[PDB]
């Protein structure tokens, strides 16, 4: 039989004496792993991003939730955090001053824009991956997120959730000040609102592919953009992407909010009252919840 | 990470060293938009 692989990533880093992320870990994880099901001759590898303590600590965790329930094929994999933010850097360099707290470029944020050369990290004989936060909880098979990939219209390099709070909104405030008539940071169905990484669809060879996409990893594109939309953030590879979304959203197949439903309200609280719930409602059936800012997942 | 800065203008942080002034949305008020 023809061995067909699936691969997802999860950052796991700073993990030793942080119980608040072992036990987050350990919801996303369990609830994959019990609800996962894939044919006979599929295998899924659980790709981490880790320090050697934390290595350590998802293997215990691991050790106890492996094999599944469902006995497929499962291959984990670690990578070194250290070597990553090496390879990442000379391609991330010029955007850390843009996506991180606050300024300027330091190593330690380098590794929060991987997904954004994640073509350049992995090897060429992976073609997808799915990148995933470990503050989620699993709802549905994972096997069918891979089916998204499907849908992605010519042009389309990642698939992406739309971001559930006006963050957004706040974010782009002057460009929003200087272009009343403008869409961005505006709320759906018909707002640019910004995007949410905690669930990627990153399509490697398609990222590879783009002239447009590689265009605009170049230090003077970041940099046009930037000053164009007046973008200053915090969150990394979220961030890069939102901003390149609004300049073309042709780069992104949006995926329907009930594979990330974000649980954070903290937005709400912070000037967003009247137009917050226009960012964070999502109807249907809950496929992936998105526990963010800490925020208890129900049950 | 940082938390955000809850002033429309300077950085993405708060308290933000080059950011002299707060402009905070529309109904609230002080040096973080407190009350
Ligand atoms: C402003 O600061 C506050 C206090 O620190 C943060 O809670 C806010 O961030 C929350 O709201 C906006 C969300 O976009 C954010 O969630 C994202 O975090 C970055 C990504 O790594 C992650 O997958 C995504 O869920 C959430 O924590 C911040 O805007
Ligand atoms: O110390 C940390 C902080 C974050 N993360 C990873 O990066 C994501 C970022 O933050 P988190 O999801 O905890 O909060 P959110 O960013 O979703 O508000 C987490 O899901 C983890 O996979 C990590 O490995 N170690
Ligand atoms: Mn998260």
């Amino acid at each position: 039989v023809v061995p067909v692989d699936y691969h997802l990533l999860m950052m796991f880093t700073k993990a030793e004496h942080n119980a608040p992320l072992q036990a987050k870990a350990r919801v996303a994880l369990s609830s994959l792993l019990r609800l996962a099901k894939f044919e006979a001759h599929e295998v899924l590898n659980l790709h981490f991003v880790s320090e050697e303590a934390s290595r350590e600590v998802a293997k215990a965790l691991l050790r106890e939730l492996l094999p599944p329930a469902a006995g497929f094929k499962c291959k984990v994999i670690f990578h070194d955090v250290a070597v990553l933010t090496d390879k990442l850097f000379p391609v991330v360099e010029a955007m850390q001053k843009y996506f991180s707290a606050g300024s300027g470029t330091y190593y330690s944020d380098s590794i929060f824009f991987l997904s954004v050369a994640m073509h350049q990290i992995m090897p060429k004989e992976i073609p997808r991956i799915i990148q995933l936060d470990l503050d989620l909880k699993y709802k549905t098979n994972i096997r069918e997120l891979f089916e998204e990939f499907d849908n992605f219209l010519p042009g389309a390099v990642i698939g992406i959730a739309r971001e559930m709070q006006p963050v957004y909104r706040h974010t782009f405030w002057q460009f929003r000040h200087e272009n009343p008539k403008t869409r961005v940071g505006d709320p759906p169905p018909e707002g640019l609102p910004g995007f949410n990484s905690g669930v990627m669809l990153l399509n490697l060879e398609a990222m590879r592919q783009s002239p447009l996409y590689s265009h605009l990893l170049e230090p003077s594109w970041v940099q046009q953009l930037a000053d164009k939309y007046h973008f200053r953030g915090h969150l990394g590879d979220q961030d890069f992407f939102t901003m390149i979304g609004m300049e073309h959203p042709e780069l992104f197949h949006v995926l329907d909010c009930t594979w990330n439903r974000q649980l954070c309200t903290w937005w709400r609280d912070h000037g967003y009252s009247d137009v917050f719930q226009a960012y964070f409602r999502c109807e249907g059936h809950v496929k992936i919840y998105h526990g963010n800012c800490n925020t208890p997942i129900p049950e | 990470q940082c938390e955000s800065n809850p002033c429309l203008n300077g950085g993405s942080c708060k308290d933000d060293i080059n950011s002299y002034e707060c402009w905070c949305p529309f109904g609230f008020e002080g040096k973080n938009c407190e009350l």
